[PDB]
């Protein structure tokens, strides 16, 4: 229904179907590794759930230390957290190797079991977890678990509802993933925060663009 | 047969005119909307109701202040101004009585006739039978009012028109507050000193 | 009855201790996940109900409160001097490892009950003056579990009071609501 | 710098490229060039909004050779004259 052509295996079923596939990564008839049809939906998701999540906490501790609400202690850029030592560092309560590590035994459980029921899609509900093995089991779809814990409010209970709220995810999340590249390139070329070059396009939009900052 | 607020103005299919003070006049088409019509008709009760009590409270102490009777200070730096409780206090105080106030009528409105016996003392019973008009001992204790039907239309009309005047009323004190550093009653003062040269124009 | 007029939900419609059709996001669907949830619930409100004289009980007589007990209440060396008179006992090697022992062998004691019915109410061979008998089952429910209700949030009243005000304590709190009623209060905290 | 003879000189050169390949004056995807240089049709399973058929493959082709020549022109006209 837009950009190119109807791929003939792009039939419209899935969410934000629009038949864009120019390179035919998406082609069935030889479809090993990670190349899969079952594969890239799912990691399109993710990637993009992760990107609205950083795109978000990318922006927001400059926006709250404009307004006031934080300290302009933490108002610093999302460069000057931690992630490059170099550019700037800012202490917490442990050093930056022993939060990777905690963080990576964290994920490591999150996502390893999050695998485990991609690959198996009955299991993570049967052995025993601490008690939460109950609302673990994923319902159909690996990309949408569900449940009393992951959809825990309730929304589409009905299924054009539903439909609806799968293709709102898939814009904002193709709209952040998009976001965080410019993040990336803008502090590459610019040196500040998005939101300074957000107030610097606005200020003076003629001479404040990707032309002008050609020269870092 | 009823007249409109502008005249050879068509009405509304929607506004029949059957609640008192319904004269036509919805220029937004705001309340179309089958489920819009019930909240307006109460939040316009409660904005009324609530707007000539403060109506009342603005205008009664300036007027007695400048005849001579009371002494007492302006409205818009009441708040800052020395008072033995905190005023943090007061305000949560104040948002916790309101919340189990307008609780109880969020109550009524959404379930009609639902809240109408106290916890307590389940030896009450509020006699109000409509929306928005609970009556009872509490709120109602002469018992005004309630009588024939097109005895309550006039009234209500009275009450709703009333709320509306002291409403735009109020919002002239606060924008008069935002303009000139003085009462509106000072205002009025100005304004017969010299009538021609004392109006809006004159310092916008 | 947690709001007068409101639909119960099918499932929560009145018959349990303590049922009160209070649900809105509606976790309590499965009978299982009800039943889990009530023990949970129960276990949380009882360790409350059990820790809430034993922290507004020193203060009373003047012996610590939250910051105090966590930073240096002879917890971390002294051994054990906090007690009216000092007494040995046991010091940073006994009362930082008895207790997290004693406390993974109760819940792995209690995690292998096989009855839910005995999961949400110990019952048998616990009771020594066997009382459960003795008065109405239901109403001794009922009032345990709206103390138990009320220790919670009282508890969690505590931590957050603690929070605000370090080295401080609930009883100095009252006694400042009570000499000085409408100038320390939550507004201190909400408006700065 | 928008006015300057560089700028003219590479959106003249993009320009004509451009025009070059949507009316049948070059080689793109939809045309192919023979022995002969005779600019045969050629059929591709790429949809346009175009009704040319101009595609966005043949635009990026003919913005680049457009770049390129655009460049070697200036470069050799900064070095002679
Ligand atoms: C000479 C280098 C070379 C070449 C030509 C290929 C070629 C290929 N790889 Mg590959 N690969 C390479 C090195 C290479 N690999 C190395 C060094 C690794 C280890 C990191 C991998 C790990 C790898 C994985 C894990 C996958 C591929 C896949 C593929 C196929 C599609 C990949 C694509 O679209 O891009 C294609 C046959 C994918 C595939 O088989 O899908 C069809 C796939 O899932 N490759
Ligand atoms: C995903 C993701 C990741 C990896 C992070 C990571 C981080 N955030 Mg964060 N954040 C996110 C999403 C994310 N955020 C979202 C969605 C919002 C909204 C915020 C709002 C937010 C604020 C307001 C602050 C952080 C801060 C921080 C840093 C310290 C966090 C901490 O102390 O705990 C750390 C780099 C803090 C910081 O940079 O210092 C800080 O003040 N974040
Ligand atoms: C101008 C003065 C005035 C008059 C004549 C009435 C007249 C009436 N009010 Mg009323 N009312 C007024 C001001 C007035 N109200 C104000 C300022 C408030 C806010 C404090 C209220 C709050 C109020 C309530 C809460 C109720 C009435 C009710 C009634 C009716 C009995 C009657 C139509 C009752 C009613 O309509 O029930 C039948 C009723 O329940 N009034
Ligand atoms: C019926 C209500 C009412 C009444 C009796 C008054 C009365 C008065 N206003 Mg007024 N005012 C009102 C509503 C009202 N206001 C509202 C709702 C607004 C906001 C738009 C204003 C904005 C306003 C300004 C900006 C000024 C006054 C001023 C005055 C005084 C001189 C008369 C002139 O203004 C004519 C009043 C109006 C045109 C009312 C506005 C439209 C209404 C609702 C009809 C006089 C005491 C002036 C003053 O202080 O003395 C010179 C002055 O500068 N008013
Ligand atoms: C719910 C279980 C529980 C737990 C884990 C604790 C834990 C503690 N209590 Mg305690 N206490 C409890 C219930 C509990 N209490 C009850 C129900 C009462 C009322 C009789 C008390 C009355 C009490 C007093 C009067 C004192 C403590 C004190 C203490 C601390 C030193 C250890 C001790 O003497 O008591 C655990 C050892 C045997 C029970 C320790 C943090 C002391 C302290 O320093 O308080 C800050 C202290 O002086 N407790
Ligand atoms: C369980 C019932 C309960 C009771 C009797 C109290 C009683 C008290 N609280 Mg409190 N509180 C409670 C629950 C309770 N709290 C809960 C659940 C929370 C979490 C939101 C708090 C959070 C809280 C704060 C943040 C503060 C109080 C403060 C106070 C004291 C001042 C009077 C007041 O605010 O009331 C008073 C002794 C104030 C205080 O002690 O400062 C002097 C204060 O600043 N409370
Ligand atoms: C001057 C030369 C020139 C050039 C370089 C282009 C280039 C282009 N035209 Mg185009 N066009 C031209 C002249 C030109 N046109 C003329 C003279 C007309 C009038 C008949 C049109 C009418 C036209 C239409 C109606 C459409 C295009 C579209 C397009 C784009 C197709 C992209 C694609 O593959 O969609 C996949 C492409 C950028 C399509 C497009 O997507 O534009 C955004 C489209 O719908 N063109
Ligand atoms: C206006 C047209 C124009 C003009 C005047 C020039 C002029 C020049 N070009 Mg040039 N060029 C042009 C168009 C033009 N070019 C176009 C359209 C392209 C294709 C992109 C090129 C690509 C090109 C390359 C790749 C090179 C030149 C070079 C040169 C220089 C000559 C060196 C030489 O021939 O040694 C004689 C060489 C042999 C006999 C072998 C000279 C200044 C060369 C240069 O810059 O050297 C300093 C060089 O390497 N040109
Ligand atoms: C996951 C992601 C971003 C994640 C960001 C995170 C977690 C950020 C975290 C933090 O910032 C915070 C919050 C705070 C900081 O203090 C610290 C860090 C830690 C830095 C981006 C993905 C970003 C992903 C992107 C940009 C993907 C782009 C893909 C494109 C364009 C594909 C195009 C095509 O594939 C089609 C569609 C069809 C094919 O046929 C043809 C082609 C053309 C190949
Ligand atoms: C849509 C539309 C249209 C169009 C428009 C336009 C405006 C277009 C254009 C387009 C364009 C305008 C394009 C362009 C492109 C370009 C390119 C693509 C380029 C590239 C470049 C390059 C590739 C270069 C490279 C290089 C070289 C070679 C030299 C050295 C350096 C370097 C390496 C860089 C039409 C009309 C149809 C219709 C209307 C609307
Ligand atoms: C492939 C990677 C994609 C993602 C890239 C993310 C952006 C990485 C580049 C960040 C660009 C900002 O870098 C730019 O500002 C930094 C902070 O002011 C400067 O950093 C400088 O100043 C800092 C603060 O005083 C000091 O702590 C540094 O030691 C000093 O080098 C860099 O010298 C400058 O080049």
């Amino acid at each position: 229904f837009a950009s190119k052509q109807s791929l003939s295996y792009l039939d419209g079923t899935l969410p934000g179907d629009y038949g864009f596939d120019p390179l035919g990564l998406m082609d069935p008839e030889g479809a090993g590794g990670f190349i899969d049809p079952q594969w890239l939906p799912y990691a399109e998701i993710i990637n993009g759930r992760f990107a609205m999540l950083g795109a978000a906490g990318a922006i927001a501790p400059e926006v709250l230390g404009r307004i006031g609400l934080i300290p302009q202690e933490t108002a610093i850029p999302w460069f000057q957290s931690g992630v490059i030592p170099p550019v700037g560092n800012y202490s917490y309560w442990a050093d930056p190797y022993t939060l990777f590590v905690l963080e990576m035994a964290l994920m490591g459980f999150a996502e390893h079991r999050r695998a485990q029921d991609y690959y198996k899609p009955g299991s993570m509900g049967k052995q025993y977890f601490l008690g939460l093995e109950k609302f673990l089991g994923g319902s159909g779809n690996p990309a949408y678990p569900g449940g009393p814990i992951f959809n825990f409010l309730g929304f589409g209970k009905n299924e054009k509802e539903l439909q609806e709220l799968k293709v709102k995810e898939v814009k904002n999340g193709r709209l952040a993933m998009m976001a965080v590249l410019g993040y990336f390139t803008q502090a590459i070329f610019t040196g500040v925060g998005p939101f300074q070059n957000l107030l610097d396009h606005l200020a003076d939009p003629v001479h404040n663009n990707v032309l002008t900052n050609l020269k870092i | 047969d009823r007249p409109l607020w502008l005249p050879g103005s068509e009405a509304p299919k929607w506004l029949d005119g059957s609640l008192p003070g319904d004269y036509g006049f919805d220029p937004l088409d705001l309340a179309a909307e089958p489920g819009r019509l019930n909240w307006m008709v109460q939040a316009e009760l409660v904005h009324c109701r609530w707007a000539m009590l403060g109506a009342a409270g603005i205008f009664i102490p300036e007027l007695l202040t400048k005849i001579g009777i009371l002494n007492t200070p302006s409205w818009y730096k009441a708040g800052d101004a020395t008072y033995f409780a905190d005023q943090g206090t007061l305000f949560i105080v104040e948002l916790l009585l309101m919340a189990w106030a307008e609780s109880r009528r969020w109550a009524d409105i959404a379930r009609p006739g639902s809240v109408n016996t106290d916890p307590i003392f389940p030896n009450n019973k509020l006699t109000g039978t409509d929306v928005g008009y609970p009556g009872g001992l509490w709120f109602d204790p002469l018992g005004w009012g309630s009588g024939s039907e097109d005895k309550l239309k006039e009234i209500r009309t009275k009450e709703v028109k009333n709320g509306r005047l002291a409403m735009l009323a109020v919002l002239g004190a606060f924008v008069q507050a935002n303009v000139t550093h003085v009462g509106p009653i000072d205002n009025l003062f100005a304004h017969l000193a010299d009538p021609y040269h004392t109006t809006i124009l004159q310092s916008l | 009855e947690w709001l007068p007029g409101n639909p119960r939900p099918s499932y929560l419609d009145g018959s349990a201790p303590g049922d009160f059709g209070f649900d809105p996001l509606g976790l309590g669907e499965v009978p299982e996940n009800l039943e889990r949830f009530k023990e949970s619930e129960l276990i949380h409100a009882r360790w409350a109900m059990l820790a809430i004289p034993g922290v507004l009980i020193p203060e009373a007589l003047g012996y610590g409160n939250w910051v105090s007990a966590q930073k240096w209440a002879a917890t971390p060396g002294g051994q054990a001097t906090y007690l009216g008179n000092p007494v040995p006992w046991g010091n940073l090697p006994i009362i930082l490892a008895v207790e997290f022992i004693a406390i993974a062998f109760v819940e792995s004691q209690r995690n292998g009950e096989s009855d839910p019915e005995k999961r949400k109410y110990p019952g048998g061979p616990f009771d020594p003056l066997g009382f459960s008998k003795g008065a109405n089952l239901e109403e001794l429910k009922l009032k345990e579990i709206k103390n138990g209700r009320l220790a919670l949030v009282a508890f969690l009243g505590f931590v957050v009071q603690a929070v605000a005000y370090p080295g401080t304590g609930p009883l100095e709190n009252l006694k400042t609501h009570l000499a000085d009623p409408w100038h320390n209060t939550i507004a201190h905290v909400l408006i700065p | 710098y928008i006015g300057s003879s560089t700028n003219l000189i590479m959106v003249a050169s993009t320009t004509l490229m451009l025009f070059a390949g949507r009316f049948g004056l070059a080689p793109s995807a939809n045309r192919k060039s023979t022995a002969g240089l005779k600019l045969v049709d050629r059929d591709s399973g790429l949809q346009t909004g175009d009704p040319a058929g101009f595609t966005a493959t043949d635009t990026l082709a003919c913005g680049a050779l457009g770049h390129v020549i655009g460049v070697g022109i200036v470069l050799g006209l900064k070095a002679t004259a």
